[PDB]
């Protein structure tokens, strides 16, 4: 849909003023008039499905910056692989450790040979939010339940802490790997962060 | 019931007058401050949460502030990292309101 | 001051000083007026509310 | 862990820590506040951040020497040669623990022959309620009242819990507030040497973290381990508190939410628990004037909160009079004590028989009979009569 | 060799698989009836995931499986899981689609021993134990069948099953042969719920001397969210060791830490009996008779807590004029007066009742703030007990004591009925709809009769004002009063050894009246009566400024139209009569009369006879008569001769002069009444006389 709108963008604005011929991103946002649902009936069956819940915002980091685009380069032979895509979200990315040039005759790279050039990235706003549940709602004699949140681009600087919000999203966990337990409590296994 | 005077003098409130800043710097307050001595039982509680209500922005406060807010606003400075944090106090929080 | 006004009293009901007293623009005094007819007509009004 | 004595300490010197370490059978007994013998063996465990110094280590006998590109450095040639550092700490295994000092059916059967003859003979006497008062306080002339209230409270009475989930207290407490110099401390002290289980603490010399209970962390596994306090010890005991009103007053609520209570709460490093403290407390505070006024009710005569007041089972009053007789009664036994130092006590039982004793009585629950009823419907209607106006003012109101 | 040795081979397995079979197909009750078909039934009318069996009944039919549970848990419980799924899905075929999977879980038990005494000896086997819950972690998705993306090429591994012993550690890639990395495809993994759980000795069973101890345990797939924290809980499980991190290595002795796996946890019509009872013509005083069973007298309070519990109706024309419909409750009263054990009452019945302290370590504050929870770790805004009890009832106990944080946030969360929040970047407006009811102490530890209300507690008038219902609780020596109260003190603690009305309604009755009552009843001021509000209300103005010291003010009329919509909610009536009217005008009355200095109090007391003796009961007064009577005699003989005398004397006619002053003229039925006997009163017609 990001891409459709892009391509209206383009198709409605042709004759755009001289020199700016880049073609940006669009962000779409989604709206709809779905009565809510309890933050408590998020369970299992849920995940990576689109959900509506009501909450109160009581944290909000500060904006920061993460890449959508980068470009690395080799250590001996200078070559640079460009306009890798990352993921969306809260996932990493895992550099290669293979140089990818025919040389023959000429002698070989070394291994693990990439770095990460900053200046050739693409960059876009990042913030995280801490959402409770209503207070309205919460059952007698239970402490609430709490939820992190993920707002990428436009949706930054949109609430402020202490505001009353409905919230439309996906519901996801974290990527960063297989990473071993930390520490002196290992009882769980295979538990990963969850967010929206 | 009663009070025309009363009501007349809340509006004209609720409108305010002009404030005027002077070309040596100094200025000159444009807001309206009213006060009202009484029995108990005359309604006057209820006047100030109906200017509250009514008012585009207006905080209804006591002495000593409120629940969990101060009056006056107060700042400190945080150890961990050196931040100059400032709490708002109700006067504070309120520009151009009642 | 003392709860209720005291009319005879005059001066002495408020215990402000006149310092902060002088800073507001107008001041209203209200009193509990006795009026026989008065009482029936405040509580008919706040019966038909 | 175990702590030196007191007895075995030298001049100017902290008491001596050390680790016992219980495996298999054994792991069950030696309960926190215990005064116990240990027999077993001393062993040597190695320790890690001991050495901030370099000291004696080990390495290879193996004669090997490193090549080009491979030489034998700092950390490579640490870890080429095994070298580890000596160091060790002196831990304390125990095979076998036992008491220093040695379910009412469990009681009779521990007990002997001999003893449990003893326990009945000291049943049946009339004068147990006399010689119990002087077996305890043999040296403190006069206040038998105290003495009577003391051994009341030792006793103690019978907890009940009702059917709508609440409780009724079963424990007793004693206030004593005196002019000074009238022995007042020495009640306080007696209880602690004759109690088993009590903690004597004075006003500001014990801290909130003291009393109640701290959480700490487990060395080994990821669960939390909790440091008793006086009260925690003094559990289903005695715990004397002289000064009471040096105490703070934040304190003073803490102890108070104990006595109605009964229970500590615990919310802290990611432990909530509820610990059990049916504790009988015993305290002892002065005058506001330092001298007790006579003119004044009791409510006027000591700084103390009101509802601690009222929880306070009985306050004794000791004044003391100015030139009566009792100067020489009082004297005649001060010089018996410096002139005879053990020759002049005449106890009827010794404190182990009455230890015995008490814990076999405490035993027991009796219930109310029915003559009883009315006879305490009586007694406290003439009790309340007594507040009428036709006699002068009480210290307390009924 | 081992028990799970021989059932880890296929053989017995297969075996063991078609005996389970047999038993779920051919179990009956004592009855005849199948039990797994009725079971079944009720399972899938609900699209359940889970089957409850009994050790008992699988010990009667099938022993050998019996005696093998508790020594294999997790293989058998795979193995009947199997069995069950078998035949259920023999039973129904749409499962394929709804449930892949069905979880057996065991009901009873020999009872196992508590959380001391699991030992080395109990690794790996199947205990029942019993404790007190004291965290929960909320509910985390799990991972379960896993599927993994390759980051070389883009396929995507097959799925593999999460023990929860190892995590999943793919070899390789079988299409490029690279050995790694992978990650976690989301999109197509499915999840289950999990949940963790600390669990703590009940203090009751701890014997004295040592302390409780606790476990963990972990709840999985529908046990989640099934137990409240503080809650007293039962759990069969399995107590293991094999899962990795559980030998302590990095320093210290070889120490192994031990966790619970639990698969179980063992804690129309009444519409029509509603309006029954609103058919009695007494349900009023059924409902007043009814509140604090265990506390002795005390009747006015008891009826004012009537109306408090039952509320009102609040009302905002348009957005300009709100108007609230709680009723607050204040009691001022003298020690030993039970004034504590009304709240504990109160919040046992109500439904939300938050309870609190003003003295101090309160285990709930009364003031919002943002902190890191002790216990979870998390940042929290903790919001006070006002803003807890929406559309509830708050219990203040200790008003006194409280400091200026909790006086400032009372004040403002009962004028304006919300509380402010502007701490930590946080600002917020949350809604303290809530009724609001307290208990004090005065000044001097006593009551003192000659001086106003607000001379004897420490509260300020503005406070005081707020609350509609205001209680004096006076301490006097009455003997034959003592002598009941002590009787029933001494009758209770004799029962709890280890060893007007004409009936109270049932508490759950009464329960449920109140939630029909508030849910369906809104009573309607259509048939108001203003002439005569207007005219005793001018009445009453004029006395109480012909007395000079507290004049009445509008306010006292709100109340007592709350009043009335709450007596109208009590007989479910729809329309305010002139009933309910004039018993909140009693009721005001007798509220704002009680707060005057003693001759204040006695001339408007006399003066307004006629209002205050609304339903009353003549025989009442008359005893009130008889009383003050006595009470002379009896402190005229203190003060002269110095001590009481044995008898107690009166004659008729000072009470017949007494009675034609409030005009009562005959005295026989007031001899005959009940009254007359329960005080131990007696007449004597051969010397005209009252003998006590
Ligand atoms: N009418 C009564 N019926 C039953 N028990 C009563 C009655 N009056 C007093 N009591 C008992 O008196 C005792 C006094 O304790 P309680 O907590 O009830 O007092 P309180 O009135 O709250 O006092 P305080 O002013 O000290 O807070 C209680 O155990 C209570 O059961
Ligand atoms: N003239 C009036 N018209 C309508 N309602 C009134 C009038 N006077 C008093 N009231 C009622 O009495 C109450 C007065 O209480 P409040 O205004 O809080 O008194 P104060 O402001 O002096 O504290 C209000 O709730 C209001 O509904
Ligand atoms: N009635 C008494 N009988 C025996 N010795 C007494 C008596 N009264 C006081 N003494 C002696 O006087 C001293 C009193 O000091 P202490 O009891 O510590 O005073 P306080 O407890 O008031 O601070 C004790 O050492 C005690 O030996
Ligand atoms: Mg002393
Ligand atoms: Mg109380
Ligand atoms: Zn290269
Ligand atoms: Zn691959």
């Amino acid at each position: 849909l990001e891409e459709a709108a892009k391509e209206v963008a383009d198709e409605v604005t042709r004759p755009r003023p001289s020199g700016e011929e880049v073609l940006q991103d669009i962000q779409v946002m989604l709206k709809s008039d779905a009565s809510p649902s309890s933050i408590r009936s998020l369970k299992s069956d849920m995940m990576s499905h689109l959900v509506k819940i009501p909450g109160i915002i009581i944290a909000a980091s500060a904006v920061r910056a993460k890449a959508t685009r980068i470009s690395i380069q080799c250590r001996s032979c200078r070559n640079t692989l460009t306009n890798i895509a990352m993921r969306p979200g809260l996932e990493g990315y895992a550099l290669p450790r293979k140089c990818n040039t025919d040389q023959a005759g000429r002698p070989k790279c070394p291994l693990d040979p990439y770095f990460i050039m900053p200046d050739k990235c693409k960059c876009v706003d990042f913030q995280t939010l801490k959402l409770q549940e209503l207070p309205d709602a919460v059952p007698h004699g239970e402490m609430p339940r709490h939820m992190q949140l993920y707002c990428d681009r436009y949706l930054c600087d949109k609430v402020v802490p202490g505001n009353r919000v409905t919230i439309m999203g996906i519901y996801s966990i974290k990527k960063f790997g297989l990473t071993t337990s930390r520490g002196r409590d290992r009882v769980g296994v295979g538990i990963r962060s969850s967010y929206i | 019931f009663g009070g025309t005077d009363m009501k007349k003098a809340i509006a004209c409130l609720l409108f305010g007058g002009s404030r005027k800043r002077l070309p040596d710097g100094l200025t000159r307050r444009g807001d309206i401050n009213l006060l009202m001595l009484g029995d108990p039982g005359t309604a006057k509680s209820q006047l100030l949460k109906f200017v509250e209500k009514c008012s585009p922005i207006g905080v209804y406060t006591s002495g000593k502030g409120s629940s969990a807010a101060g009056l006056t606003a107060s700042v400190m400075r945080d150890p961990s990292s050196r931040n100059f944090i400032m709490e708002g106090g109700a006067m504070v929080l309120a520009d151009g309101g009642v | 001051v003392f709860g209720r006004w005291d009319e005879t009293k005059g001066e002495d009901n408020i215990d402000f000083m006149p310092t902060i007293l002088s800073r507001f623009d107008m001041i209203f005094i209200v009193k509990d007026e006795h009026n026989e007819e008065r009482d029936v007509m405040l509580a008919k009004h706040v019966i038909t509310l | 862990r175990i702590q030196e004595t007191q007895a075995e300490l030298p001049r100017g010197s902290i008491p001596r820590s050390l680790e016992v370490i219980l495996r298999a059978e054994a792991v069950e007994s030696a309960q926190a506040g215990d005064k116990c013998d240990f027999t077993g063996t001393l062993i040597v465990v190695p320790d890690v951040s001991k050495l901030s110094t370099p000291g004696a280590r080990a390495e290879t006998n193996s004669r090997v020497s490193g090549v080009d590109g491979y030489e034998t450095e700092g950390i490579r040639g640490l870890r080429a040669l095994g070298v580890r550092d000596l160091s060790y700490r002196l831990v304390f295994l125990a095979c076998c623990v036992a008491p220093t000092n040695p379910t009412a059916e469990s009681i009779k059967n521990q007990m002997t022959v001999k003893e449990w003859e003893k326990v009945f003979e000291m049943s049946q006497d009339k004068n147990l309620y006399h010689n119990l008062c002087t077996s305890l306080f043999p040296t403190i002339h006069g206040n038998d009242e105290v003495k009577r209230g003391v051994l009341l409270m030792l006793f103690g009475g019978v907890p009940k819990t009702t059917g709508e989930g609440t409780s009724l207290r079963g424990d007793i407490n004693v206030c004593i507030v005196g002019d000074p110099s009238t022995a007042k401390s020495q009640f306080l002290k007696h209880v602690e040497e004759f109690s088993p289980r009590a903690v004597y603490t004075s006003g500001k010399a014990s801290s909130a973290a003291g009393l109640t209970a701290a959480v700490v962390r487990d060395e080994e596994s990821h669960e939390f381990v909790i440091e008793a306090g006086a009260l925690m010890l003094a559990d289903n005991g005695v715990c004397c508190i002289d000064e009471f009103d040096k105490m703070d007053v934040r304190d003073q609520v803490a102890i108070h939410e104990a006595m109605e209570q009964q229970t500590i709460s615990i919310t802290k490093a990611g432990v909530k628990a509820t610990l059990n403290a049916r504790t009988s407390i015993l305290a002892a505070a002065n005058p506001i004037s330092g001298h007790y006024d006579r003119s004044k009710s009791l409510k006027q005569n000591i700084n103390l909160s009101a509802p601690i007041m009222s929880r306070f089972d009985l306050f004794f009053i000791l004044v003391d009079e100015c030139n009566e007789v009792t100067d020489y009664a009082i004297a005649r036994r001060i010089v018996d004590l410096h002139s005879r130092i053990e020759e002049s006590i005449d106890r009827v039982y010794s404190l182990d028989d009455i230890r015995r004793y008490l814990l076999f009585a405490r035993q027991f629950k009796p219930k109310i009979s029915k003559e009883s009823e009315d006879f305490i419907v009586e007694q406290y209607k003439h009790l309340r009569q007594r507040d009428g106006s036709g006699v002068t003012k009480s210290s307390w109101r009924i | 060799h081992s028990v799970r040795e021989w059932v880890s081979m296929a053989g017995p397995r297969l075996e063991i698989h078609h005996r389970f079979k047999n038993f779920l197909r051919t179990h009956v009750d004592s009855h005849g009836h199948n039990v797994f078909k009725e079971r079944i039934s009720d399972m899938c009318k609900e699209n359940r995931e889970s089957l409850v069996v009994n050790y008992e009944d699988l010990a009667a039919r099938e022993h050998v499986l019996a005696y093998f549970l508790p020594e294999a848990p997790a293989e058998l419980l795979q193995i009947f899981d199997e069995a069950a799924l078998e035949v259920v899905l023999a039973m129904y075929p749409k499962y394929d689609r709804i449930t892949n999977h069905i979880h057996v879980r065991i009901s009873h038990l020999p009872l196992v021993e508590e959380l001391r005494s699991l030992r080395q000896l109990h690794l790996n086997q199947l205990i029942r134990t019993s404790g007190v819950v004291t965290s929960c972690t909320g509910v985390l998705p799990q991972l379960s069948m896993v599927k993994y993306n390759c980051n070389k090429c883009n396929f995507v591994l097959g799925p593999f099953c999460q023990s929860q012993n190892q995590e999943v550690k793919p070899g390789s890639c079988p299409e490029c042969q690279s050995a790694g990395p992978f990650e976690v495809n989301m999109e197509e993994t499915i999840y289950q719920n999990y949940q963790r759980i600390r669990i703590q000795e009940s203090p009751g069973k701890v014997a004295a001397g040592r302390l409780p101890r606790s476990k963990d345990a972990i709840l999985l797939a529908d046990l989640v969210d099934s137990c409240k924290p503080g809650d007293e809980i039962e759990l069969t499980g399995i107590y293991h060791n094999n899962y990795d991190g559980s030998l302590n290595t990095a320093n210290g002795f070889p120490v192994f830490a031990t966790v619970i796996l639990a698969n179980h946890v063992a804690k129309d019509e009444d519409v029509k009996m509603i309006t029954s009872l609103s058919k009695d013509q007494q349900i009023g005083e059924k409902i007043f008779a009814s509140i604090a069973p265990s506390i002795y007298g005390h009747e006015d309070i008891k009826r004012g807590l009537a109306l408090a519990l039952f509320g009102g109706e609040p009302k905002n024309p348009g957005g300009k004029h709100k108007v609230r419909g709680d009723i607050n409750v204040l009691l001022c009263g003298d020690p030993g007066t039970a004034k504590s054990q009304f709240l504990k009452y109160i919040e046992k019945v109500s439904s939300r009742a938050i309870f609190t302290t003003g003295q101090g370590a309160s285990a709930v504050g009364l003031t919002a703030y943002v902190q890191r929870h002790p216990v979870s770790r998390e940042w929290t805004l903790e919001a006070g007990a006002l803003v807890l009890a929406d559309r509830g009832v708050c219990l203040i106990d200790e008003f006194d004591k409280m400091n200026d944080q909790d006086r400032t946030s009372i004040h403002e969360a009962m004028e304006q009925q919300s509380i402010s929040i502007s701490k930590a970047g946080i600002v917020t407006s949350l809604q303290a709809r809530c009724t609001v009811i307290a208990a004090a102490n005065p000044i001097g530890g006593r009551y003192d009769p000659s001086l106003t209300f607000s001379e004897n507690v420490d509260l300020t008038e503005p406070i005081i004002s707020r609350f509609d219902i205001l209680c004096v609780v006076r301490d006097t020596v009455d003997p034959v009063q003592d002598e009941m109260l002590a009787r029933f003190v001494v009758g209770s603690h004799v029962r709890h050894h280890p060893s007007y009305g004409v009936e109270p309604l049932p508490q759950e009755v009464l329960k449920k009246y109140i939630i029909y009552a508030k849910e369906r009843v809104h009573p309607k001021l259509n048939q108001m009566d203003q002439d005569k509000v207007a005219k005793m209300y001018s009445d009453l103005r004029k006395e109480s400024m012909a007395t000079g010291s507290i004049p009445i003010t509008v306010r006292h009329i709100e109340s007592m139209i709350r009043m009335a919509e709450a007596h109208a909610r009590i007989h479910l009536r729809d329309y305010v009569i002139e009933d309910d009217v004039n018993m909140a005008i009693r009721v005001m009355l007798e509220s704002f009369i009680d707060t005057q200095k003693f001759s204040v109090m006695r001339s408007m007391r006399k003066t307004f006879a006629r209002y205050l003796s609304f339903r009353r009961d003549n025989n009442e007064l008359l005893l009130f008569i008889l009383k003050q009577l006595v009470a002379e005699q009896v402190t005229y003989q203190r003060n002269r001769f110095g001590a009481q005398q044995d008898t107690i004397e009166v004659p008729e006619k000072d009470l017949v002069d007494k009675a034609r002053q409030i005009n009562i003229h005959n005295l026989s039925a007031f001899y005959d009444s009940e009254l007359f006997r329960m005080n131990k009163f007696s007449h004597d017609l051969k010397r005209k006389m009252i003998l006590q």
